[PDB]
RNA sequence: CGUAAAGCGCGCGUAGGCGGUUUUUUAAGUCUGAUGUGAAAGCCCACGGCUCAACCGUGGAGGGUCAUUGGAAACUGGAAAA
């Protein structure tokens, strides 16, 4: 799925719709569909797709979907550990932390995730295609291969207070 | 006929890393062998054991990972290459990865990590990020 | 469990194609064919005969796939014998993974039996009572016996990878304990509790569907 | 146009109280179209909204306010904080949030007057950027008129970074303030944000 | 830079660019320290005055592929030996 919890706090919110068609002959069969992140703005957020003949339809299900793929997205001082740069699909993406009481500054769907993940100060600029999905597969790509102090000095065999950011 | 050695340690590093098998193999040198022990400081590395025949090498290593197997860095690379040398003062020097990771450089006094040679206040000729 | 002897029974695999994962698992080939060594294979036992019970300790609950031939005879015995709910056979879309309609199958199955008892069959026409009987043939043989699995699995024994891989990877959406027999040539690292040994052979299949069914059994007379 | 507006048809599409003047109607939104649906907001509109949110509050204008926006551009410690409390240690605010008023406004016209004295000083001016180590008066010759003893009765309220003698009209200034002792509380990530883009 | 614009038809070779390992040395490159200079005004930081601001001043830091000079030798470089 993988684990859809319903149980944390939950705020849905839309980044696209499209009209979208299947041609058979005659008519011209079309379904809206609609992109979906959903966080607790705690410590965990999740897109979430899916498409229908109708809206409501298409943004519930794609929220019955959302849940049931997540990531903890290591935060450290209402702010991200380091910058990286996220990749996938030509959607490139590039984060940066930054000096606090900034907001972050980032393009709409980007700024719907991370503002849906609680996190309060960071810069970026998106990359490479302007298309709203792979970008966000990008911003969660780059969450998923991130690291906190902690999720790293357990493995080396050394330990923080002689190392950290 | 080689350019340059830090691309045969590093590929065939980040190449060992993908597939994660422990051991490995490599013609030795001066330089290799100094990071290699920085490399058994920061903790990326288990372990290493030189090796001596005709005439140089093997330098071999053994790998360390975790125990639900992830790869203990994300990524890797030199920076001061063939044909566009490169340089940075005791000041300039970058704090890679605002803190996790580290930046082999070259000095005065040895090669070793970064941290030193801000402390020091001596710079040097860097040689590779690694994290 | 497991002995030696008991090993010196296991022999040889497939020889088509072979992962080069599991040549860890080869003692050496020979004859033409390869075959797994044996003094890991006991330990490897050890740990997973002692898992699947850990997990009955807890009121546990377990599949069995015989979806493979000369294996079925012994799945739904073992699995019977041992009072858990199995399969020998077609694996539709989703058993572990498409919850919402498994409550709608058993419940079919519990809704159209029970009208045989106030009148079903040649009381209504030629044309219904020709095609229920048939759904419920049908409906019983390639879902198994199981209408059991109230609360879904948290851990699954199998017949075989390569061929239910699709299976074992609607397991791996829900990362649950997969535990099976291995046979050289199927994905090793597919699951985090191998059995390397031979899944052809009808003694290999029923020592270890016996062994493992004893496991089970012993954990869940094991106060549950 | 510092202010010559109406002032309430605005806080009654924000949705807060004030200014002004006072305090039915405001369930509603302007105009023809106003009462029935309208358009969804844009993340625009939020950050926008919460702008004019801020700056009708002091009637100001926006060339003025940028150029407060980044003299807080300068010093250390968090941005939107010190653009609120330099924005809020104003003399129109050290006047009416130490209580000489019941509006921002009645402040601005009591100060173009000259009637207040920063520091016993003639000012016309309510731009002037108040300070501790300081006192605020009233110039004695007029601390006795219609407006001014009216509002100096009502003990309205008073923030524990002023001080306040309701015998002599004199206000002094103590600490430095946070939104945390001042009311009227906001979002400060929002509006910095829109000086972006 | 397979197919979207984009690898000459392919070769011989000059000039140039890049260069395996160990040891010893040199100090041009490099790093570091200092002396001078880098006008003033201006930019940026701190302060004070024009009622505040603009503005003005003060003082700070800042800036060179810069000259001179004392130190370090791992790396590039030159010389020598293997």
């Amino acid at each position: 799925a993988r684990r859809e919890e319903e149980t944390k706090e939950f705020e849905e919110r839309v980044v696209t719709i499209n009209r979208v068609a299947k041609v058979v002959k005659g008519g011209r069969r079309f379904r809206f569909t609609a992109l979906v992140v959903v966080g607790d703005k705690n410590g965990r957020v999740g897109f979430g797709t899916g498409k229908a003949q109708e809206v409501p339809e298409a943004i519930k299900k794609a929220v019955e979907a959302a849940k049931k793929d997540l990531v903890v997205v290591p935060r450290v001082e209402g702010t991200t550990p380091h910058t990286i740069t996220g990749r996938y699909g030509s959607g490139s993406v590039f984060m940066k932390p930054a000096a606090p009481g900034t907001g972050v500054i980032a393009g709409g769907p980007v700024r719907a995730v991370l503002e849906l993940a609680g996190i309060t100060d960071i810069l970026s600029k998106s990359l490479g295609s302007n298309t709203p999905i792979n970008m966000v597969r990008a911003t969660i790509d780059g969450l998923q291969n991130l690291k906190n102090a902690e999720d790293v000095a357990k493995l080396r065999g050394k330990t923080v207070e002689e190392l950290y950011n | 006929t080689m350019t340059d050695p830090i691309a045969d340690m590093l590929t065939r590093v980040r190449n060992a890393n993908m597939v994660r098998h422990e051991k490995l193999e490599l013609p030795a040198s001066n330089i290799k062998k100094e990071i290699a022990e920085i490399l058994k400081s920061e903790g990326f590395i288990k372990n290493v054991e030189y090796v001596e025949d005709d005439k140089q090498g093997v330098l071999r290593l053994f790998l360390k990972y975790g125990q639900n197997d992830e790869r203990v860095i994300t990524g890797l690379k030199r920076i001061s290459k063939p044909g566009l040398r490169v340089y940075a003062k005791a000041s300039e020097m970058p704090k890679v990865l605002n803190g996790l990771g580290i930046a082999l450089v070259s000095t005065s006094e040895g090669v070793i990590t970064d941290k030193e040679a801000r402390k020091r206040n001596v710079g040097g000729e860097i040689i590779a990020y690694v994290w | 469990m497991k002995q030696l002897l008991e090993a010196g029974v296991h022999f040889g695999h497939q020889t088509r194609r072979w992962n080069p994962k599991m040549k860890k698992y080869i003692f050496t080939e020979r004859n033409g064919i390869y075959i797994i060594d044996l003094q890991k294979t006991v330990k490897k036992v050890d740990e997973a005969y002692n898992f699947l019970k850990q997990v009955s300790e807890d009121g546990g609950q377990v599949l069995f796939v015989g979806t493979k031939k000369q294996a079925q005879e012994s799945v739904k015995s073992e699995a019977e014998r041992a009072g858990q709910f199995y399969i020998n056979q077609r694996w539709l879309g989703g058993l572990l993974t498409n919850y919402k309609t498994i409550s709608k199958r058993i419940k079919r199955i519990s809704e159209i039996e029970k009208m045989e008892e106030d009148g079903l069959f040649e009381v209504l026409p030629k044309k219904e009572v020709v095609e229920l009987k048939k759904e419920y043939d049908r409906l019983i043989k390639f879902l198994g016996g199981i209408r059991d699995m109230k609360s879904m699995p948290q851990a699954l024994f199998v017949v075989d990878p390569r061929k239910e891989r699709n299976a074992i990877a609607e397991a791996r959406k829900l990362n649950i304990p997969i535990v099976g027999i291995v046979d050289t040539n199927c994905d090793p690292d597919e699951i985090d509790y191998v059995i390397p040994a031979n899944d052809d052979a009808i003694r290999a299949v029923k020592l270890l569907t016996a062994k493992m069914a004893d496991a089970i059994l012993e954990g869940q007379q094991g106060v549950s | 146009a510092r202010f010559r507006g109406s002032n309430w048809k605005k806080s009654r599409r924000l949705g807060i109280s004030l200014s002004g003047t006072g305090k039915e109607k405001r369930p509603y939104a302007p105009g023809q179209h106003g009462p029935n649906q309208r358009k969804k907001l844009s993340e625009y509109g939020l950050q926008l909204r919460e702008k004019q949110k801020l700056r009708y509050l002091y009637g100001m204008t926006e060339r003025q306010f940028r150029n407060t926006f980044d003299i807080a551009g300068k010093k250390f410690g968090v941005h939107g904080e010190n653009f609120m409390i330099l924005l809020a240690s104003r003399l129109d605010a050290v006047v009416y949030s130490l209580g000489l008023a019941r509006t921002r406004r009645q402040a601005r016209q009591l100060v173009n007057h000259g009637h207040i004295l920063v520091d016993g000083k003639r000012v016309d001016i309510p731009s002037y950027s108040v300070k501790p180590g300081q006192t605020i008066s009233v110039r004695e010759k007029s601390q006795k008129l219609n407006i001014i003893v009216e509002s100096v009765e009502i003990n309205n309220f008073v923030p524990e970074y002023l001080n306040f003698d309701a015998d002599s009209l004199t206000g002094t200034f103590v600490r430095l303030p946070e939104r945390s002792e001042l009311p009227a509380e906001i979002n400060e990530q929002l509006i910095v944000e829109y000086y972006s883009r």
